[PDB]
RNA sequence: AUUUGUGGGUGGUGGUGCAUGUGUGCCCUUGUUCUGGCGCGCGCUACAC
């Protein structure tokens, strides 16, 4: 019902404000059942429909979204819907750099441990957020830690002291987005994603090292992918390659209870 | 020259039975040890110098020999384990020798087998997967260069194994041991290129938390609420003694009967120590070179701290935490500067 | 474009 | 601490013409350049020390005065120096016969003297040389004197052997914030430094040992780059 | 860019200032001095320019951690400048001093959307659902009115106009509401209008 | 605070590139074969 | 004094032009191979047209030998051609200022294997034996100027060098190709400027930084 | 009743140097074919937000 509500249930009502309390309760619902965690994601779309149609209010909206951002989001199948929502939510004009930095950094921490579908979903989102707020570029590039040839030995000493005295300021447990020091922290996870086993995800991570020439990547073609889709895409690809054979010789596939797989027996 | 070519590929530069049914028809008359001799006789009969067109038939023999290896591994081998190991080792050596000449049709058969494996998994989840699939991944790891960035056979298998690690619900010890085998295979895939698998991190956190969580209480610790696990009933009792020696090696044939039998605590500890050994290997190889090592290792640090607090005897968390603390103290953690560009003329 | 390439011939 | 610029995308610095009177820069004037075209019989050729001794003797001019290779190699040094690629360098050529040539920093002088000689012949007869990709005039012949085309706040020196030796980095540092530098280098075999006495503020020396014109241009350019942190 | 045109001639551009590389969200003229233009941009630096020589900023005011998008001039004192930013601090700068650091700051907990000065002593800052009126000599808030559902976007103040009520403060928020408050009557609520959508800006003649 | 408003630098209309900085009439005029009066009539329609 | 290959003690600056294009062809007339003089002959030989460029080596020799460090005597120059012919250049010789006279002197040197002075006490240009490690002094640091190497300041690098330790710099007089011409010889690879540099400008930069470091003014 | 498959070797109808044909080094590689080959100069006109 929550999934179909904004599309099929709402445009047939006379007064859609009747469902506002139901949607608010479902959005605020936090139960002991593990399956109950996904109903804010489904409730948010129909809730925002009423909020946009009739000028109505949900208190602490962005703090609630920062609460919703959690490691389960990368694994839930409904994340494409939530990212479609977060695009127009974080495309707001009256947003602070601390707030958008908090969202970027939490999404980075989520991409640390996530499927490549989620990584492909998040990477252009971070690019677009940095593109809309260029004060968040200090999270990728801090000029204070660059050593240039044209600097004094005293400046070299100050840079060395600053390097050995740096600590991470980001506070993961902080609920309020603005009070996290994510704008002071940096994005090491996006650099770690450059060394990713999927060749396409690796290059998509490399776009953060490249200059920011392009505007937004049109999230719709990145939102759709899954594990089955990646296999079909690689099986039907334009380039054809000669397979390569390993020249090293292994005696046995399995270790006996030289061997290719230690710790595994026949 | 071969090492240089491998490093460039790492950087990014790019009668004879025609059916496995007929192979099984001959194999039924043959004995278990007579299968390598029969295969060698078939190769000697259909060598290309003998007659025209023997190359295509011998390539079909490559395909059906791989299929027969998978079928023999799928079939039960508890009675003749030593003879089965000898026959399979000889068959795999023969397979490498022929794959040196006929890698193309073999690679096509492997890609088709990957597609069939994914179709069966989408049909029936964990029940479709088998020891034949595991040994297929292991054989692929030898036959093809895993360090290469975009390999026609390694990358579909790699994303399939990552899908298996991230997707299947580890509710039984059979599934946990299957995942541990997949982690070991993925590590031996990435032994050279040393790329980063987030699914391996996810699997390690999930498995450590499942074995931490008390079975009788069936309630996770409060700080581990972010990690979502599958079965709370799987757990490790306090009364077990880790001072007793256990074998870290897990056999493939034990996995089938291990689900049927009631789970024994010693074998659970063996699977746990196997996973911990794989985790130690990944920490030493990949994560310490990654720039986000401190951000990766924090849930692992908390889970191993819980292990140390609960069980004072089991030395592996103290060893891993000493290694991790030394690495985190040694490595430098400074803000990134990725947008530094050479000026344009 | 040119980096010590020299001027192209006719 | 301080906000980053909105775009960190690297951009090509603006190229400096004589239309830009304001921007601080380094200017090199290769004075007394031997660039004269003469007609043989019928072939117009740039006069050469090696290939035209008979013509030079017949016209009475000394063969040692016909050295366009010095101007060629000085142009190569200046245009290949990193300050030119950074866009902070401008080059003028002041021939011995009184012709003034402006060199667009984007031009690529041919590395071989034969092609350089052909290019100079066409430049001296057609008064301008354009580019193949776009029709922008890469070489131009402009009206004398140089001080009409020079920047408004500019400090003028002559590189001379007899003048006291200075340090280029310290000189460029002692320059003002808005003021440009113009350096007159004699692109000639053996003369004395009266070529720019009507223009220059002062005469400076680069080293105790005698220097070639290309070495003098290279030394002053390297000092300018270390003073302005170009590298 | 900050472009200064003649007020009734869009063809002629008297001045064009390259104030920042980041967007400049505030351009205001000094009320006491006709030669000073204050611009606030996303550099988190506000700049006072002289109209005559606009090649360099006459003064740069810093010390804001996020997104100054409003500023104001205190009526009696021409040396004081108030800047309101999204970190929640209204910073008062004395221009005769160094000006890199504010002389004092006033903590409006929500991100400050707008700042206005209703007297030589009292200023009103809106951000969040409420607006707070502060005294400058006491550095303490006198009143705070949270009459709104959504964030208060704009403020205007008008006094001595022909009306029963001598001073009036107009507050417009995102819930479509524009409301009138009486500064003499403890900033109580007198009248209101509801519009069809979120009201970014409001003004009274 | 959520404010959502209801742009492309280059537009490809009728296989012709136009700039979003110019007006609609200017873009239709820069499209070859269309005059200013025709562009005004098209915009009015 | 005059620095020679025999001396192994004095702190000096060795500049080795590498992959220099110095080719003699018989047409008899012995001619140096340059592309503009011989467009068709190089095409008939099948080697690359852009490869044959002796003018780069000529310009580098002019800049190096007219540099003040050569006037003070701290500099020594070797030319390793693409064939493998290795040339020792005396600090006292004046290279002909024009390319045709330079081509003539290269033809004479490459055919006679030595050039004798008028006084004939020593040899102005000499052909010496492979390798260069025998002729360079004992305590020496070998660097290659490469674009992808990190950018250094020449003055700071030379002052970081020791008091009794010479510097050897391999500069590619080759027009196009990789920087692997001397990788197995050199201690490391350094970068001079952010922009790509011609070999003449690289030699001039490293020489002038050396003069500023060693106070050769 | 040859010709295909599967393979796979491979240098000189070489040149040059030394000792004197001879013997060993060095270096480069690793052919038949017809036919063609005007100046000066006065106005005037374009090209500048």
């Amino acid at each position: 019902i929550l999934l179909i509500l904004h599309k099929r249930i709402i445009p047939h009502f006379h007064t859609p404000t009747k469902l506002m309390d139901f949607l608010t309760d479902s959005y605020n619902l936090q139960s002991s059942n593990k399956n109950a965690g996904v109903v804010p994601i489904l409730a948010l779309n129909g809730l925002f429909e009423l909020m946009k149609r009739f000028n109505l209010e949900y208190p602490n909206f962005y703090m609630k979204l920062y609460q919703i951002i959690n490691p389960d989001l990368m694994h839930v199948k409904y994340r494409a819907r939530f990212f479609r929502l977060m695009d127009v939510f974080l495309s707001s004009t009256h947003l602070s750099a601390h707030l958008v930095a908090s969202f970027i950094k939490k999404l980075a921490r989520l991409t640390l441990e996530s499927p490549p579908s989620a990584i492909v979903t998040v990477i252009p989102f971070i690019y677009n957020l940095i593109r809309k707020h260029p004060n968040c570029m200090i999270m990728l590039h801090n000029p204070a830690f660059i050593s240039n040839p044209f600097q004094t030995p005293d400046q070299v000493a100050n840079l060395k002291t600053l390097k050995e005295n740096y600590v991470d300021p980001f506070d993961v447990h902080e609920s309020d987005p603005e009070l996290t020091h994510a704008l002071d922290s940096s994005l090491w996870e996006l650099a770690s994603l450059m060394e990713h086993y999927h060749p396409n995800v690796a290059t998509l991570a490399k776009i953060f090292a490249q200059p920011f020439k392009k505007l937004s990547y049109n999230m719709e073609d990145f939102l759709d992918w899954n594990y089955d889709s990646l296999l079909n895409a690689e099986s039907s690809r334009k380039l054809k390659t000669l397979p390569t054979l390993e020249f090293e010789a292994f005696t046995n596939v399995f270790d006996n209870e030289n061997v290719y797989l230690p710790g595994v027996a026949w | 020259e071969l090492e240089q070519q491998r490093l460039d590929r790492m950087n990014g530069m790019i009668s004879c039975p025609r059916t496995h049914d007929a192979l099984l028809d001959q194999v039924k008359k043959l004995d278990l040890d007579d299968h390598p001799k029969i295969v060698k006789n078939i190769i000697k009969a259909y060598q290309p110098k003998l007659a025209e067109g023997n190359k295509e038939k011998l390539g079909k023999f490559t395909a059906v020999l791989l299929r027969h290896i998978i079928f023999l591994s799928n079939q039960n081998y508890l009675k003749n384990v030593q003879s089965f190991k000898r026959t399979q080792n000889a068959l795999i050596s023969i397979l490498k020798s022929l794959s040196e000449k006929y890698n193309r049709e073999l690679s096509e058969e492997c890609r088709d087998y990957i597609n069939e494996m994914q179709a069966r998994y989408k049909k029936n989840h964990f029940d479709a997967l088998s020891n034949g699939d595991l040994v297929f991944f292991s054989i692929i790891g030898i036959l093809f260069s895993t360090s290469d960035q975009y390999h026609l056979v390694i990358t579909p298998a790699l994303i399939l194994m990552s899908q298996f690690l991230e997707q299947i619900k580890f509710n039984s010890l059979k599934r946990i041991a299957f995942g541990a085998v997949l982690v070991r295979i993925v590590s031996q895939y990435q032994r050279i290129s040393k790329r980063y698998i987030p699914e391996v991190v996810y699997f390690f956190q999930k498995i450590l938390l499942t074995f931490i969580v008390e079975k009788e209480n069936q309630e996770k610790p409060l700080d581990f609420e972010n990690i979502r696990l599958d079965s709370y009933e799987l757990g490790l009792p306090l009364d077990v003694d880790f001072t007793k020696k256990r074998s870290t090696i897990i056999p493939l044939h034990t996995l089938s009967t291990m689900d049927t039998e009631a789970h024994p605590v010693d074998q659970c500890v063996s699977v746990l120590l196997n996973v911990m050994e794989s985790l130690d290997a990944t920490i030493s190889t990949v994560w310490k070179s990654l720039p986000a090592f401190n951000e990766i290792i924090l849930p692992i640090q908390q889970l191993l701290s819980a292990y140390t607090s609960k069980y004072s005897d089991f030395e592996k968390p103290r060893n891993i935490l000493n290694k991790v603390e030394k690495l985190t103290k040694f490595t430098e953690h400074i803000p990134l500067a990725l947008q530094n560009h050479k000026p344009v003329s | 474009t040119d980096r010590f390439k020299g001027d192209d011939d006719i | 601490q301080k906000a980053l610029p909105a775009s960190l995308v690297p951009q090509a610095p603006p190229v400096l013409t004589s239309k830009d009177k304001i921007t601080k820069r380094m200017i090199v004037v290769l004075a007394m350049a031997s660039l004269e075209t003469h007609k043989i019989s019928d072939k117009y050729v740039l006069l050469n020390c090696d290939d035209h001794q008979g013509l030079l003797k017949k016209m009475g001019r000394d063969i040692s005065e016909a050295r366009p290779d010095i101007t060629h190699q000085c142009l190569l040094t200046l245009l290949d120096s990193p300050i030119n690629k950074a866009g902070k360098l401008q080059v003028y050529i002041q021939t011995s016969r009184g012709i003034l040539i402006e060199v667009n920093p984007t031009v690529r002088i041919p590395r071989t003297f034969k092609r350089f000689s052909g290019l100079m012949v066409q430049l001296l007869h057609k008064l301008s040389i354009r580019s193949v990709n776009s029709e922008e005039k890469l070489l131009k012949v402009i009206k004398n004197p140089i001080t009409d085309h020079l920047p408004t706040k500019c400090r003028k020196v002559t590189l001379s052997f007899d003048a006291p030796v200075i340090r280029v980095q310290d000189y460029i540092e002692k320059l003002d914030d808005d003021e440009s530098i113009c350096v007159f280098v004699g692109a000639m075999a053996r003369g004395k430094d009266n070529f720019a006495d009507e223009y220059v503020d002062e005469k400076v020396g680069l080293s105790n040992y005698p220097l070639s014109a290309s070495v003098a241009c290279s030394k002053f350019c390297h000092g300018a780059e270390d003073a302005w942190n170009i590298l | 860019l900050v472009s200064v045109y003649d007020s009734y001639n869009p063809r002629t551009i008297l001045l064009s200032i390259n104030a920042s590389t980041h967007p400049t969200h505030v351009t205001k003229f000094h009320t006491q001095d006709n030669k000073i233009l204050a611009t606030a941009s996303d550099d988190r630096v506000t700049r006072l320019w002289d109209i005559s020589n606009a090649y360099e900023p006459q003064l740069e005011l810093t010390g804001a951690t996020d997104y100054v998008r409003t500023l104001s001039f205190i009526p009696a004192a021409p040396h004081l400048v108030a800047t309101g930013s999204y970190d929640g601090l209204i910073r008062l700068y004395d221009t005769r001093s160094s000006g890199s650091t504010p002389i004092y700051s006033l903590n409006h907990d929500q991100p400050v959307e707008n700042v206005i000065a209703v007297s030589p002593t009292q200023i009103v800052s809106c951000g969040g659902n409420n607006f707070k009126v502060w005294d400058l000599t006491s550095n303490k808030k006198l009143y705070e009115r949270g009459n709104f559902n959504k964030a208060v976007t704009c403020l205007d103040y008008v006094e001595n106009f022909d009306s029963p009520m001598q001073s009036a403060l107009i507050a417009s928020s995102l819930d479509g509401h524009v409301k009138v408050f009486d500064p003499l009557d403890n900033f109580q609520v007198k009248f209101g209008w509801k519009f069809s959508g979120p009201v970014l800006s409001c003004a009274v003649s | 605070s959520l404010v959502v408003q209801e742009f492309q630098h280059i537009l490809r209309l009728l296989n012709t590139n136009v700039d979003g900085n110019i007006k609609i009439v200017y873009a239709l005029t820069t499209i070859k074969g269309v005059g200013r009066r025709y562009s005004n009539l098209v915009c009015k329609k």
